[PDB]
């Protein structure tokens, strides 16, 4: 099922794309 | 035919994936443990073919801005 995958992958770089990377 | 558009996108935003790899190592102290996590399994997505093109977008968000966070310019 591809949901699940896309899913996934989406999660992961909504995590990065959140993450400002204060430095 | 928007597949083989996924596609050259892909094989193009791979020419960032040594400057990642890199950011990953070279920052290993001043990074998230789960930062440098995400580090890798972005690396690990760009290896793969059934990506999205919407993924592809975000991922070319995430580059532009790791470009601008670390050895800037």
């Amino acid at each position: 099922e591809p949901k699940i995958k896309e899913d996934a992958d989406n999660a992961m770089l909504d995590s990065l794309l959140a993450d400002p990377f204060e430095n | 035919s928007m597949k083989e558009k996924v596609k050259a996108k892909l094989v193009e935003i791979r020419k960032f994936v040594p400057f990642i790899r890199r950011v990953r190592i070279d920052f290993q102290d001043t990074l998230s443990k789960v930062q440098g996590h995400r580090l890798d399994a972005l690396v690990n997505l760009l290896d793969r073919e059934d990506v999205s093109m919407s993924s592809l977008n975000k991922i070319e968000v995430i580059i532009d801005k790791l470009r601008t966070r670390f050895n800037p310019r």
